[PDB]
């Protein structure tokens, strides 16, 4: 029982930390997409402003 | 981005403001002094009988 218990806990922490680390860096990805697509829209309509 | 373009729509609408303003303003001067001279050259009793 405890054998396949640690089996199951690791086996699910597997498909867990997978999507988890993917989430980490897809998130910091959108973080800099934010900082950037900011300066995109921020000055598109700064020239179009004028 | 939105701030700058719409603060400009501010200045542009200030412009379009003054355009419509003096548009109707001097159209008003037009028609008002039109009917001014109309009824003044008419005369009080003349227009009274005409109506």
């Amino acid at each position: 029982a405890m054998s396949m218990a640690v089996e199951s806990t690791g086996n699910a922490k597997a498909e867990a930390e997978s999507r988890a680390e993917a989430a980490r860096i897809e998130g910091e990805g959108s973080v800099l997409q934010a900082k950037l697509k900011a300066q995109a829209l921020a000055i598109e309509t700064e020239a179009e402003l004028e | 981005r939105v701030k700058k373009v719409r603060e400009m729509e501010l200045i542009y609408a200030r412009a379009q403001l003054e355009l419509e303003v003096s548009k109707a303003q001097q159209l008003a001067n037009v028609e008002a002094k039109k009917f001014k001279e109309m009824t003044e050259a008419l005369g009080p009793g003349t227009i009274r009988d005409l109506a």
